[PDB]
């Protein structure tokens, strides 16, 4: 079952005394006319935003509650018990039965079964109201007792919550029960929401009364006053605001498509030692339409994922290429051995671009044995990361320097790879394009393809035209700017027109609809009824009489053909009244 | 271009084993080879690949350290030696051909698995073998129907996997349909074949139910006739 | 490392059907997935490598997409000849690789049949054996989705029985079977026993007593 609360949730927001002074607040309060459950004799509820909790009997079957995240080991919990003596606070970690209890001989108590590590401890019809809330690591109990004269339903009335118990506990909540006496021999459960209330404080300091001031315009305006009483007339209370839903990113088409297409398609490519390298500057690269060319043979990153980097930006990009066998791939990573990845050519241990190779056996091998790639075996030291060294010294290997002339302890640096098509894979020719992006200083080169979403039009969008960042209705427009002109701006300088790169069609930008809403009332003292208007908005776009005025949409009014002198003055020649009631 | 494989059986957990798979129609230096078992029932599960090109080997992680595999090129073999089972190995095992070498950890984008054998059975236990229990399913009139009566044979509680029941040493072959074997809590299999024949010849003709153990020696002939 | 996909599709046949896996970093997204389809005894067979290639040999109504950390398989049109398992792959960085859950294909054609039920008790050699089994076989039930429930006199029991998965038969519907264990003199305890089967909420039982 499910109830609603009247005015019921009230409590003393502090100390401080206070006498008759209309104060207003803003924090966690249970909104009036609510929609509590209800539960009869329980299960684990949630907490998160304090609680409000009722009872109603004669005899005692609520007999405390059970809070926490886990209800049981592993992490920590209160529980607030009461047997026939007197309360028992107590915070341990416990093991709570699932379906924790306490008997009525008048043996008892099957709720938990551990107590381990107690950091506080503590020991010593009707209706019971009881607010917790759980702020800054301190967990704070308000309560009431009044005496109902029915048994066990909600009543209606006013009645605040005196604050009760203080505890620096620094426990973590999200959960909580109810326990319950057995048979051996009627509760609800609020939530708390931050509101802004008005409350009515007595000469001795006691809250009588109390507005919500989200209910309705006539609460509204009673906080705008605030006053509990409001005469007729016509009061400013807030103000509207169209909301614009989704929001579209259209940018232009692509030109620099970047030329991959010989950087991968080259007829002839470089040999290992001497390897070459392209810098590409401002283009429109599109990274996975290069993944996706299928014929390759190893494409791995380290930096990045290749379809992540469809929407990301450089300033300079370096493409090396070269040729070598098929057990040598494995020597381009960060951080290998062997003559390759530290001979004729070396990767930094931080590295982020893409190593791509593929095979090309019926390209660059031939029938007799295609010698022309040659390959670096000799050196006196290693080398630093994209090092190059394309000098042909003859390199000297023992302690005699030999001067020109080979033989023994001294060779030539270079041999060459015998690409002959009759080989098994690990001798055969692999093509090499290594990746690497830097991020220095520089304004702009090389970016991804920016999602262009799809224009919508006649709707408060929140918009981005390659760089112009706005919010509005968008509608086509009739002007015709000079055929390099972006966008247009008005007088005080505000951006009015745009013209969609994709199709180069010029957009008026109009704002979202929004305005003052005032609340017309006959005085608290003759009515409660109340009327609305939402100044200059259009009345087809406000979320019974609705009507439309030169001053705005008018609501909760309706329109007759007689004419009386003016009463309440709504404007553009409109006046209201309450006499025909309503 | 086939592949096959030997080794498997029976070992009690503790033992050990050595599988091994033979290649024909392609040279072993331009492909890496795969050992991929699987359950009888579930999904597959890899277990070891061995790249071409001599030695860059990964196993599973459950299979880590307990296991070996080589490669030998000279007789075109992969060997896959098994230490200290456990009693969640028994499963089919299939030797798969990887094409384009190099482990899928440096040769990334194009690896595949084209060529597959057809697999090896291994089975661990200590319920050791025994010899079927056998008892004959009388045709009844529960099991009667009109023009048709069905009746079988019952042979249960044995541990050595391959177990076989003919009808009339194979001559019936009309309603004759033996039904996959159940393994028990106890271990041991069990199944019951079963075949339908006229009402009308409830006992007229043969129903000689032939039971025969490939594992053991087990040969036992067993009629099948109504009830009492 | 988990490739998380569904364990089971359907749909009638001549129709497109997606079947998905999902993968987080280390098997999709710098990698490659492969496609197996495994008709039931087989070996598997290589459908998709490199997430859409298919080797020669296999025709034009499979497809392949991978997208950022999703893969897809896209069957054009079953047919009488899918209706198979199909496993996903890849390699993880982690340094192994994993394999998919595997879902099976229900062309749902063939109409529904009547699942032929038959029960018999233990046989009186295995009396004088000093135990008991009751046997309940189950045949020709076309959709496979059957299940079973053994009965001692009046109520339910669920100690010492045994039940078969559904097999494929010849006739390309179902057959089970499921066996009870008892001592005989629970076997003559109770008056009768029966094996109950249910299958697309119908429900079809048959029984036995002790002579
Ligand atoms: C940007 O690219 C789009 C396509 O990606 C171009 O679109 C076409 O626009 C013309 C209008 O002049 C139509 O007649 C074509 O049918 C459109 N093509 C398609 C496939 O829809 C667009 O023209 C490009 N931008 C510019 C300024 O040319
Ligand atoms: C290298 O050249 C080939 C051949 O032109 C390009 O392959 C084309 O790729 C596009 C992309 O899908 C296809 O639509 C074409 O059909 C392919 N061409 C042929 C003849 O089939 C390839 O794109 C080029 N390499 C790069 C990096 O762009
Ligand atoms: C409370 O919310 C539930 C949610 O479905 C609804 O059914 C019920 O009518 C509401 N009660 C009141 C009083 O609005
Ligand atoms: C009431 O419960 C508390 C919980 O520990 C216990 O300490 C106390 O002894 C109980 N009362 C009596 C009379 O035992
Ligand atoms: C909490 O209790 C557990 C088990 O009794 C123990 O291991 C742990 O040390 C305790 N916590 C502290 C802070 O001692
Ligand atoms: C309560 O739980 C949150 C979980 O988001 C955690 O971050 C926080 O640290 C916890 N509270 C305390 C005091 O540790
Ligand atoms: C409390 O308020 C009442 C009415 O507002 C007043 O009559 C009384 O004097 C105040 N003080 C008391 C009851 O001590
Ligand atoms: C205001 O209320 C008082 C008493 O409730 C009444 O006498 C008076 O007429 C009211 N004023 C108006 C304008 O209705
Ligand atoms: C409100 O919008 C509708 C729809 O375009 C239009 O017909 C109407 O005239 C607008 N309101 C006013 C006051 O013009
Ligand atoms: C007011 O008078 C006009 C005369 O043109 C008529 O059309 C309209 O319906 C009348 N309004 C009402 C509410 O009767």
């Amino acid at each position: 079952a499910y109830t609603n609360s009247f005015t019921r949730g009230v409590y003393y927001p502090d100390k401080v005394f206070r006498s008759s002074v209309l104060h207003s607040t803003q924090d966690l309060f249970l909104p009036f006319f609510s929609n509590v459950t209800w539960f009869h004799a329980n299960p684990v509820l949630p907490f998160n935003d304090g609680v409000y909790f009722a009872s109603t009997e004669k005899s005692n079957i609520i007999r405390g509650w059970i809070f926490g995240t886990t209800l049981d080991s592993k992490t920590q919990s209160l529980l607030i018990v009461n047997n026939a003596t007197n309360v028992v606070i107590k915070v341990c970690e416990f093991q709570f039965c699932n379906d924790p209890f306490l008997g009525v001989m008048e043996s008892e108590f099957r709720v938990y079964s551990s107590a381990n590590n107690c950091t506080f401890e503590y020991v010593s019809k009707n209706l019971r109201e009881f607010v917790f809330k759980n702020i800054d690591g301190y967990f704070k109990i308000y309560s009431k007792h009044t005496p109902i004269n029915l048994v066990r339903d909600l009543p209606q009335g006013f009645s605040a919550l005196e604050p009760l118990v203080d505890l620096p506990i620094g426990i973590n909540i999200t959960r909580f029960q109810t326990l319950l006496a057995l048979h051996r021999s009627a509760y609800y459960v609020g939530y708390l929401q931050p509101r802004t209330f008005l409350l009515k404080y007595n000469e001795n300091g006691t809250i009588t009364d109390a507005v919500d001031c989200a209910l309705d315009p006539l609460s509204e305006t009673k906080c705008t006053l605030k006053s509990f009483t409001v005469e007729k007339g016509i009061y400013q209370t807030s103000n509207f605001r169209v909301q614009p839903t989704e929001s579209i990113v259209r940018f232009p088409n692509i030109t620099n498509l970047c030329p991959f297409g010989e950087v991968f398609n080259a007829t002839r490519f470089a040999s290992v030692y001497a390897w070459n390298r392209k810098r590409i500057s401002n283009c429109v690269a599109d990274y996975s339409v290069l993944y996706n060319s299928a014929s390759f043979s190893t494409f791995k990153c380290y930096g990045v994922s290749p379809t992540k980097l469809n929407d990301l930006c450089f300033t300079n990009v370096y493409a090396d290429s070269f040729v070598i066998r098929g057990d040598e791939v494995r020597q381009i990573a960060p951080g290998q051995t062997g003559k390759i990845a530290d001979y004729n050519y070396k990767l930094p241990d931080d590295f982020t671009g893409c190593v791509i190779a593929w095979n090309s056996n019926n390209l660059d091998s031939k029938v007799g044995g295609n010698y022309n790639y040659l390959y670096r075996l000799f050196r006196k030291s290693n080398l630093k990361p994209f090092e190059r060294d394309i000098s042909t010294e003859i390199y000297q290997a023992g302690s005699t320097p030999c001067n020109g002339v080979e033989g023994f302890n001294c060779y030539f640096p270079l041999q060459s790879y015998g690409f002959q098509p009759t080989n098994g894979v690990g001798y055969q020719p692999y093509r090499v394009v290594v990746l690497s992006f830097e991020l220095l200083h520089a304004p702009a080169t090389v970016c991804g393809p920016k999602k262009s979403t799809n224009l919508v039009k006649n709707k408060c969008v929140n918009f981005n035209f390659n760089g112009l960042t706005g919010t509005g209705v968008l509608t086509e427009s009739n002007k015709k700017f000079l055929p390099f002109q972006q966008f247009g701006r008005d007088i005080a300088d505000t951006t009015d027109a745009v013209r969609d790169p994709q199709t180069l069609e010029i957009l008026d930008i109009t704002p979202c609809s929004f305005g003052g809403v005032s609340v017309i009332t006959p005085g608290t003292n003759t009515s409660n009824q109340v009327a609305v208007l939402y100044q200059d908005v259009n009345c087809t776009e406000v979320p019974s009489n609705v009507f439309q005025t030169r001053a705005g949409c008018l609501i909760g009014a309706e329109h007759v053909n007689n004419s009386y002198e003016c009463d309440i003055p709504i404007g553009a020649g409109i006046c209201a009244s309450y006499q025909t009631q309503s | 271009v086939q592949l096959v494989e030997s080794g498997g059986g029976v070992v009690q957990p503790g033992g050990s084993l050595r599988l091994s798979c033979a290649a024909s129609g392609f040279r072993f230096d331009d492909h890496a080879m795969h050992w991929v078992r699987q359950a009888p029932g579930k999904g597959l599960e890899w277990v070891s690949v061995i790249s071409g090109d001599g030695g860059s080997t990964y196993y599973a992680d459950s299979v880590k350290g307990r296991f070996s595999i080589s490669r030998d090129d000279s007789k075109n073999s992969l060997y896959l030696q098994m230490n200290s089972l456990r009693t969640e190995d028994t499963a089919l095992y299939y030797c798969a051909k990887d094409r384009s070498y190099g482990p899928p950890d440096v040769f990334n984008y194009e690896y595949g698995m084209d060529v597959w054998g057809q697999g090896t059975t291994v089975t661990v236990s200590s319920a050791s073998t025994k010899g079927p229990s056998v008892f004959p399913l009388a045709p009844s009139s529960k099991s009667t129907s009109g023009g048709t009566a069905a009746l079988g044979c019952l042979v249960k509680d044995y541990f050595p996997e391959p177990v076989t029941v003919s009808w009339n040493s194979g001559a019936l072959t009309s309603g004759v349909h033996t039904f996959p074997a159940v393994l028990q809590s106890s271990g041991l299999y069990s199944l019951s074949s079963v075949v339908t024949v006229p009402s009308s010849s409830l006992g007229t003709q043969t129903y000689i139910c032939n039971v025969n153990h490939k594992p053991s020696n087990t040969k036992v002939d067993k009629k099948v006739e109504p009830k009492s | 490392s988990v490739l998380t996909q569904p364990p089971s599709a359907s749909g009638t046949p001549g129709q497109r059907v997606t079947i998905s896996c999902s993968g987080s970093s280390s098997n999709i997204g710098s990698n490659t997935v492969n496609w197996y389809q495994q008709l039931p005894g087989t070996a598997p067979k290589l459908l998709i490598y490199s997430n859409n290639q298919r080797p020669s040999g296999v025709p034009d109504r499979f497809s392949g997409s991978k997208s950022g950390t999703s893969a897809s398989l896209a069957i054009s049109g079953l047919q009488s000849e899918d209706e198979a398992d199909y496993y996903c792959a890849a390699w993880d960085d982690s340094l192994n690789w994993v394999f998919g859950g595997g879902t099976k294909l229900t062309v749902l054609g063939q109409p529904k049949a009547a699942p032929s039920v038959t029960l018999f008790p233990p046989s009186s050699e295995e009396l004088q054996a000093n135990k008991a089994t009751l046997v309940c076989l189950i045949s020709d039930f076309y959709p496979g989705a059957v299940t079973v429930a053994w009965k001692a006199d009046s109520s339910p029991v669920k100690a010492g029985v045994e039940t078969t998965t559904p097999s494929k038969q010849s006739n390309n519907k179902y057959a089970a079977s499921s066996y009870l264990s008892l001592t005989p003199e629970q076997w003559k305890s109770h008056r009768s026993y029966s094996c109950q089967v249910t299958h697309e909420g119908s429900t079809v039982e048959k029984t036995v007593a002790p002579t």
